[PDB]
C-alpha cells in the first residue's frame, strides 16, 4: 500500500547516496562492494567494455584517494544514473550457488 | 642576421615516463634513453662505441649464450628476451639515447 | 603482425638467381626472395 | 680501475669515522 | 638470474618483503602504526635489556635497584624513561593500528587479525607484569587486587591465585615470576608479530577506498620506505618530548613509594592503557561477572568479523557507522576517564551506561547501522 | 627527587632544535619521492 | 656564468657517493660541534647565573 512512505524512501535515498561520499570519488555503487567469493566470480563475468570501465574508475578514485582530491562538482555521479551492471551478473552467481547448496542437502 | 632567429630553437629536455597498458597484447615494448647531444660532438662517436659494446640481440642470434656482451648473454640464457637494441638518435639541439627491449610480462624487470 | 589493409600491399617474389633465399647469421637472420 | 680511487674513498671514510665516530 | 643480490641468499630474497612487495597506492597515514608497532617493540625491547643490566628482582632492592638505575649510572634515567614512556607509545599506537582494523574492516583479513588479537593479549600480560617490577606501591597493590580477581573462579580460582603468586601474598617468589616472564614475553611476541606479517603478506593492505588496489600498486622501496622513516620520526618525537620535559606526565602513578604491603592506595587504578578494561570491570555488582565482562571487552574483538553486516568493507562510504564508530571511540574515552574515578555515585552511574554502550555499539547498534545503510542503498 | 633535572632539560633543547631540521627536511625527501605519484596524470583510451 | 652554489658543490661533492660519504661523515663531525657549542650556549643564557657553572666562584681557591 506503499504510496506515500515509498515515493519518500528515494529522498533518504537520494539524501544517503550522496552523503556517503563515493559519489565524489567518480565511483559507483556496483565498484564498491566487498570483493568476495560470489562477487569475484560475478567480476569475472563482465564484458570488456564494462569490466574495463570498473578498472578505470577504481584507477581514478583510488588515484584520488592517494591525493585527497575530490572530482569536480561538474563530473560525478549522480544518483539517477544508478548502473546496477554487476547486480545481474552477481545475482545468478548467487543464484547458482544456493542451488548449488540445496542440491547438496539431502 | 634578422634571418639569425634559430628556426633551430632548442627542444627542452624532459626525463618523464608515458606508460601505457594493455595486457591484451602479447609481448612488452620498453624504450629507456637519456638525453644526449646533437649532431656535432666528440663524445657522440664515443657512444657508438659504447652501444657497440652492449650491443642488440634477437630470438635469432646465432651465438646467443655465446655473444660477448654480456646483456645479450643473459637474455640468450636466461630467455630474458625476445629482441633488444641500443641507440643513438642525433638531432640538431638535443638526442635520445638508450636500448629498447621487447619480452614477456614477467621479464620487464630483469630486463630493465 | 602487421596489419595488411590498404593500397601498399606490394609483396610478392622473383629476383634473378637467388628465389626464396633464408638467412641465418650469428647476429641478423631474414626471410628474402 | 676506479676500486682504487673508491676504494681509497671508502678507507677514507671509514677511517674519519672511526676517528670520529669513536 | 645471476647475480641478483635479493634472489642468490634465499635468506635475502625473503627481505625483499620490505622493497618489492605490492603497496597500495591511496592509504591513509593510519598505515605506519604497524611499522611503528613494531619500532616500538624493538625500542622497549633494546632499553629493557640495558635497564635489566643493571636491574634486581628482589623484594628488599628491586625500587633501590631501579632508584640506583636513575642515579648512579651513566644515562640509566633517559633509558628507564624512555622505557617506561615507551610502553605508553607501544599502546597509544596498539589501539591506533586497531581502530584502522576497525574502521576500514581490515579484520576481514580473518587469520591475519586473529594474530592481531593474541598480540594485543600479549603486550597487555607484558605491560602490566613489568610495571610490578620496579616494586612500588602502586605496582604493589595492583598486582594484588589483579590477580585476586582471578579467584571469582568457582571451584578453581583460589586454588589458582596461589600458584601465580608463588605463595599467599605477592612477596619475593611472586616478584622474581614477573621479572623472567617479562623477558621471554617479547621475544614470543616477536615470533607472533612476524607469523603476523607471514599472513598479510598473502593478501596486502586494503585502503580508506575500501577497494582492490591490485589495478594500482606501488613498490614499498621507493614510497613507503621515506614514510616509514619520517612517521618513525614523528613517533620519536613524541617519545623523547614526553620523555624530557614531562616524564611522569602521562604515568599518571606518582607512587614512587616503596609498597608497604598494607596500606591504602586511595584510588588504585590500572596505567590508562587497562582503564577502559577496568571501568568495565567496576560496573558488575557480582566480582564474578566483572571478570567475564572484563574478559569480554577485550576478547570481543575476535567477534568483530562475524558480526559485520555490510557489504561496504570500508566504512569510509558508510556515513551511520562513521558516527557510532566515533561514538564507542569517544566513549571508550568516557570510560578511560571513569578508571580515574573515586569509587562514588556519580561516576558508578555513569560508567554503567558506558559499560553498556559500549558492548551495545560493538554488539548490537552497527551491525543493524550496516543492514540500513545497505538498504538505503538498494544493495 | 629528580637529580636529572637540568640535564634532561638541556638534552629537550638539544632535540627540539635537532628535531626541528631532521622534520621539514624529511618530510621534503619524502615529497621528493612521491612527487612522481602526485603529479602524475591518467588518461583512459579505450579501443571501443 | 658559474654554477649555482648547488651545483658547484653537487660536481664536486655529491656525484661519487664515496665522496658523498665522506662528506657526511667529516659534516656530522663538524655539525655536532658547533650545534653542541651553540645549542649549549644558548640553554646556559637562559638560566644566567643558575647552575654551578656560573657559581663555582663562591667557593673556590678562597
Ligand atoms: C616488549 C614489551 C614490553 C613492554 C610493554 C614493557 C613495559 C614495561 C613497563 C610498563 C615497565 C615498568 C617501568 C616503570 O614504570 O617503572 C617495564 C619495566 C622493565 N622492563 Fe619492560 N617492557 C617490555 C619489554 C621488555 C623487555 C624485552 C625487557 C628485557 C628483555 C624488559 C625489561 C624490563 C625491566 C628489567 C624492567 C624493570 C625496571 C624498570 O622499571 O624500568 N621489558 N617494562
Ligand atoms: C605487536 C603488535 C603488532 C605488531 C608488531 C603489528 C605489526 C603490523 C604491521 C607491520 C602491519 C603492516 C602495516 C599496517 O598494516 O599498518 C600490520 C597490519 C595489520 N595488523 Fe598488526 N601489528 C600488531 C598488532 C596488531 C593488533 C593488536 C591487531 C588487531 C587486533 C592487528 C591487526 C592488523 C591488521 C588487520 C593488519 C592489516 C590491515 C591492512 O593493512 O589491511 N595488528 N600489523
Amino acid at each position: 500500500a506503499v504510496s506515500a512512505s515509498s515515493r519518500w524512501l528515494e529522498g533518504i535515498r537520494k539524501w544517503y547516496y550522496n552523503a556517503a561520499g563515493f559519489n565524489k570519488l567518480g565511483l559507483m555503487r556496483d565498484d564498491t562492494i566487498h570483493e568476495n567469493d560470489d562477487v569475484k566470480e560475478a567480476i569475472r563475468r563482465l564484458p570488456e567494455n564494462l569490466y574495463d570501465d570498473r578498472v578505470f574508475r577504481i584507477k581514478r578514485a583510488l588515484d584520488l584517494s592517494m591525493r585527497q582530491q575530490i572530482l569536480p562538482k561538474e563530473q560525478w555521479t549522480k544518483y539517477e544514473e544508478d548502473k546496477s551492471y554487476l547486480e545481474p551478473y552477481l545475482k545468478e552467481v548467487i543464484r547458482e550457488r544456493k542451488e548449488r547448496e540445496e542440491w547438496a542437502k539431502k | 642576421d634578422e634571418d639569425a632567429v634559430p628556426t633551430l630553437s632548442p627542444c627542452r629536455f624532459t626525463g618523464s615516463q608515458i606508460c601505457h597498458r594493455e595486457d591484451g597484447l602479447p609481448l612488452a615494448h620498453v624504450a629507456i634513453a637519456v638525453e644526449g647531444p646533437g649532431w656535432a660532438h666528440p663524445d657522440n662517436v664515443a657512444l657508438q662505441v659504447a652501444n657497440a659494446i652492449i650491443g642488440h640481440y634477437d630470438c635469432t642470434y646465432g651465438g646467443g649464450a655465446h655473444l660477448s656482451s654480456p646483456l645479450a648473454s643473459i637474455a640468450a640464457t636466461n630467455k630474458l628476451c625476445q629482441s633488444f637494441q641500443t641507440f643513438n638518435i642525433c638531432y640538431a639541439d638535443t638526442g635520445l639515447l638508450g636500448a629498447h627491449f621487447v619480452c614477456d610480462h614477467m621479464s620487464i624487470d630483469d630486463m630493465m | 603482425k602487421r596489419s595488411v589493409l590498404c593500397r601498399e600491399s606490394l609483396r610478392g617474389q622473383a629476383a634473378g638467381r637467388p628465389l626464396v633465399a633464408s638467412v641465418s647469421l650469428n647476429v641478423p637472420a631474414s626471410v628474402r626472395y | 680501475r676506479n676500486w682504487v680511487p673508491t676504494a681509497q674513498l671508502w678507507g677514507a671514510v671509514g677511517a674519519v669515522g672511526l676517528v670520529s665516530a669513536t | 638470474m645471476t647475480n641478483i643480490r635479493k634472489s642468490h641468499p634465499l635468506m635475502k630474497i625473503v627481505n625483499n618483503a620490505f622493497i618489492d612487495l605490492p603497496a597500495p597506492s591511496n592509504i591513509s597515514s593510519w598505515w605506519n602504526f604497524g611499522s611503528l608497532l613494531g619500532i616500538c617493540l624493538i625500542l622497549q625491547i633494546l632499553t629493557g635489556l640495558f635497564l635489566a643490566m643493571h636491574y634486581t628482582s628482589d623484594t628488599t632492592t628491586a625500587f633501590s635497584s631501579v632508584t640506583h638505575i636513575c642515579r648512579d649510572v651513566n644515562y640509566g634515567w633517559i633509558i628507564r624513561y624512555m622505557h617506561a614512556n615507551g610502553a605508553s607509545m607501544f599502546f597509544i599506537c596498539l589501539y591506533m593500528h586497531v581502530g584502522r582494523g576497525l574502521y576500514y574492516g581490515s579484520y576481514t583479513f580473518l587469520e591475519t587479525w586473529n594474530i592481531g588479537v593474541i598480540l594485543l593479549l600479549t603486550v597487555m600480560a607484558t605491560a602490566f607484569m613489568g610495571y610490578v617490577l620496579p616494586w612500588g606501591q602502586m605496582s604493589f597493590w595492583g598486582a594484588t587486587v589483579i590477580t585476586n580477581l582471578l579467584s571469582a573462579i568457582p571451584y578453581i580460582g583460589t586454588n589458582l591465585v596461589e600458584w601465580i603468586w608463588g605463595g599467599f601474598s605477592v612477596d619475593k617468589a611472586t616478584l622474581t615470576r614477573f621479572f623472567a616472564f617479562h623477558f621471554i614475553l617479547p621475544f614470543i611476541i616477536m615470533a607472533i608479530a612476524m607469523v603476523h606479517l607471514l599472513f598479510l603478506h598473502e593478501t596486502g593492505s586494503n585502503n580508506p577506498t575500501g577497494i582492490s588496489s591490485d589495478v594500482d600498486k606501488i613498490p614499498f622501496h621507493p614510497y613507503y620506505t621515506i614514510k616509514d622513516i619520517l612517521g618513525a620520526l614523528l613517533l620519536i618525537l613524541a617519545l623523547m618530548l614526553l620523555v624530557l620535559f614531562a616524564p611522569d606526565l602521562l604515568g599518571d602513578p606518582d607512587n614512587y613509594t616503596p609498597a608497604n604491603p598494607l596500606n591504602t592506595p586511595p584510588h588504585i587504578k590500572p596505567e590508562w592503557y587497562f582503564l577502559f578494561a577496568y571501568a568495565i570491570l567496576r560496573s558488575i555488582p557480582n566480582k564474578l561477572g566483572g571478570v567475564l565482562a572484563l574478559a569480554f571487552s577485550i576478547l570481543i574483538l575476535a567477534l568483530i568479523p562475524l558480526l559485520h553486516t555490510s557489504k561496504q568493507r570500508s566504512m569510509m562510504f558508510r556515513p551511520l557507522s562513521q558516527c557510532l564508530f566515533w561514538a564507542l571511540v569517544a566513549d571508550l574515552l568516557t570510560l578511560t576517564w571513569i578508571g580515574g574515578q573515586p569509587v562514588e555515585h556519580p561516576y558508578i552511574t555513569i560508567g554503567q551506561l558506558a559499560s553498556v554502550l559500549y558492548f551495545l555499539l560493538i554488539l548490537v547498534l552497527m551491525p543493524t547501522a550496516g543492514t540500513i545503510e545497505n538498504k538505503l542503498l538498494k544493495w | 627527587a629528580e637529580p636529572e633535572h637540568d640535564h634532561r632539560k638541556r638534552m629537550g633543547l638539544k632535540m627540539l632544535l635537532m628535531m626541528g631540521l631532521l622534520l621539514p627536511l624529511v618530510y621534503a625527501m619524502k615529497r621528493h619521492k612521491w612527487s612522481v605519484l602526485k603529479s602524475r596524470k591518467l588518461a583512459y583510451r579505450p579501443p571501443k | 656564468v658559474a654554477p649555482t652554489l648547488t651545483a658547484r658543490l653537487y660536481s664536486l661533492l655529491f656525484r661519487r657517493t664515496s665522496t658523498f660519504a665522506l662528506t657526511i661523515v667529516v659534516g656530522a663531525l663538524f655539525f655536532e660541534r658547533a650545534f653542541d657549542q651553540g645549542a649549549d650556549a644558548i640553554y646556559e643564557h637562559i638560566n644566567e647565573g643558575k647552575l654551578w657553572k656560573h657559581i663555582k666562584h663562591k667557593y673556590e681557591n678562597k
